[PDB]
């Protein structure tokens, strides 16, 4: 393929952002559901 | 297709005067001035300078349509003074104010640099 | 076990769209046609 | 190490002079 | 398609900060922190860089028509 | 007299209104006219 | 009587305070700096070859928006006021860009630093594209892959932002007066309490908050105006301020000349 440097950088950014989203959004949702449950 | 040329906002045609003055005979000592290729930048400045003069009893302006670059001013003064003289005094006063403002700005910029 | 969050549901939906796509019904119907229907009609 | 490895009392010393579920981090390739 | 030269709302030059933005995102900075580092304060300018999609990279993958 | 360009291998050639419309070297059936020589000007607005 | 006080000063931005001036004067100064200060920008583009993936008018529009150095643009003439044939050295600056990708792999970026000044006014500091540093590459113009070339010749002319926004020296002018709302020029929308639902201004500490037992002063007028002028690099901030003042003075003097000539 010989990918460009900008495209490879964007792919790395996308992988990091996907991992960070999958952690943080899930943790926030768990905190929200436990708070709604304890009420 | 029907869009006017953008330079028509500020370029004055050869047959179109920059300034046309007609009297307003309804009240004494009043004139109507028509400014061509001008907008709020000059109009508001002149109006609010003239409104502080003791011998100016009426001053106003209006831009009839935003698609045409012109405005019309109405000016009424006391019996002793003529409205054109008041307009000239206002122009000279704003020029002097801008001159001292520029001087002080240059002084302060040189001080702080 | 552990509870299932909304993010897990979106993971399952992502798996669905990774496998099927958005025009899978058209392609599957045409493939069924070409593979068997012409022979059966003949 | 990171903020997580910091002691909780020292984490309490970091006072602004929590993430929310509806602020995602932008992507470029998406998925599907 | 390609990063606009000026911000649409105010006209600040944002066309010289795309590669630096990608570099900062590579280093691990958050998007808001990266925009802060590039001195984009008004959200009108932040919108220009935050929502840009680089389509020219897809257009360049087709073989040139003249050689 | 008129320049062309192949749609596949981007090769330049000419035609005399009597040859078949084909690429000389790779035999593609799709060719494109070359850009004119007249002056091209834009107003940068 | 008018006073100027400078808070922060930089090449590309100045934050000042105007006092003892009318609101109309400050607003007219803001409008003049936004729309009526002349600069230099590319206006005609001759394209000799363009085999990139971008349309010709796309690249022409991008070229128009590149800020050029306009320090000596006051000594230049307007193209319509120049008696010369076609374009000369006294009303235009000629720049040339030639880019190409060598090799069969990778991509080449075309930056505004690749624009080369070929001709212009003698000994005037006009025409060169603005650059923050010596190692700065500038604005990204295009991208090229193998066998793609760009070869253009641009003509930079003098103009104002009234004709097109590419000639504007400023980006945004912050403008503000009366942070504590003593003049009651605005009526604050609220749900419970207006005081605690509205953020404080950044100049709220520069003025004394009103006393609780004070009564409304109907004789007061706006007196102190805070403004920040941000430039695109084509001119320095002090240059923009001085030339705005000069442009306003020239407009007023033209009005006065028309009045005296009317007789
Ligand atoms: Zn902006
Ligand atoms: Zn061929
Ligand atoms: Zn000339």
């Amino acid at each position: 393929v010989v990918a460009s440097k900008a495209s490879s950088s964007m792919l790395k950014i996308d992988q990091r952002n996907k991992k960070l989203n999958n952690r943080f959004i899930r943790k926030a949702e768990m905190a929200a559901v436990e708070k709604r449950k304890l009420r | 297709m029907n869009a006017p040329d953008r330079f028509e906002l500020f370029i004055l045609p050869d047959d179109v005067p920059k300034l046309k003055i007609t009297p307003d005979s309804r009240v004494p000592n009043c004139i109507i001035i028509k400014f061509e290729r001008e907008d709020h930048t000059l109009a508001n400045l002149l109006r609010e300078e003239l409104a502080l003069y003791p011998d100016v009893t009426f001053v106003a302006y209006k831009v009839e349509h935003p698609l045409f670059a012109n405005f019309v001013m109405r000016l009424q003064t006391e019996e002793g003074t003529r409205p054109k003289q008041a307009l000239e005094r206002a122009c000279a006063s704003i020029i002097n104010k801008l001159k001292t403002l520029d001087h002080k700005f240059n002084e302060e910029w040189n001080i702080k640099n | 076990d552990d509870t299932i969050t909304t993010e897990d549901c979106w993971t399952v939906i992502s798996a669905f769209f990774e496998e099927k796509g958005l025009v899978s019904q058209q392609l599957d119907s045409f493939d069924e046609f070409m593979e068997t229907s012409i022979q059966d009609l003949v | 190490l990171a903020i997580e490895n910091l002691h909780p009392d020292d984490r309490l010393l970091l006072v602004d002079p929590s993430p929310v579920f509806f602020l995602r981090r932008p992507q470029y390739v998406s998925d599907g | 398609m390609i990063i606009p030269v000026r911000c649409f709302s105010c006209g600040k030059v944002v066309g010289d900060k795309w590669d630096a933005y990608l570099r900062l995102l590579e280093e691990g900075k958050q998007e808001g922190d990266a925009l802060d580092e590039l001195k984009l304060k008004r959200y009108c300018c932040r919108r220009m860089v935050l929502t840009h999609v680089d389509l020219i990279e897809k257009f360049l993958r087709y073989n040139p028509l003249e050689k | 007299g008129v320049k062309y360009t192949c749609g596949a291998c981007a090769h330049n050639f000419s035609l005399n209104k009597s040859d078949p419309v084909r690429c000389k070297e790779c035999g593609h059936r799709v060719i494109y006219k070359a850009r004119t020589k007249r002056m091209i000007q834009f107003d940068a607005r | 009587e008018p006073k100027v006080n400078i808070i922060n000063a930089q090449d590309d931005e100045v934050e000042l305070m105007l006092s003892d001036v009318n609101l109309s004067l400050a607003n007219s100064l803001r409008r003049t700096m936004l729309a009526e200060v002349p600069t230099l920008a590319i206006d005609l583009v001759e394209i000799k070859m363009n085999t990139s993936v971008l349309a010709d008018e796309f690249i022409s529009h991008r070229l128009g928006l590149i800020p050029l150095v306009s320090e000596d643009v006051e000594e230049m003439k307007y193209s319509r006021d120049c008696t010369c044939e076609d374009y000369c050295d006294e009303c235009s600056v000629v720049l040339e860009l030639s880019a190409r990708h060598e090799g069969e792999e990778g991509t080449t970026d075309v930056y505004s630093s690749s624009l080369i000044k070929v001709s212009g006014p003698g000994n005037l500091n006009v025409g060169e594209p603005v650059r923050r540093d010596d190692y700065d590459q500038g604005i990204l113009l295009c991208k090229l892959r193998n066998h793609q070339e760009l070869n253009i010749r641009c003509i930079a002319k003098k103009g104002i932002a009234k004709e097109h926004a590419k000639w504007s020296p400023c980006s945004a002018i912050a403008f503000e007066y009366d942070p504590h709302n003593k003049l009651k020029h605005t009526d604050f929308w609220f749900e419970v309490d207006a005081k605690k639902e509205w953020p404080d201004s950044k100049y709220a500490t520069w003025e004394e908050p009103p006393k609780p037992g004070e009564v409304f002063d109907y004789k007061a007028k706006p007196n102190r105006f805070y403004m920040t002028v941000e430039t695109t690099g084509s001119l320095k901030a002090n240059q923009v301020f001085s030339r705005g003042i000069k442009t306003l003075q020239e407009k007023l003097a033209n009005v006065l000349f028309e009045l005296e000539n009317s007789r």
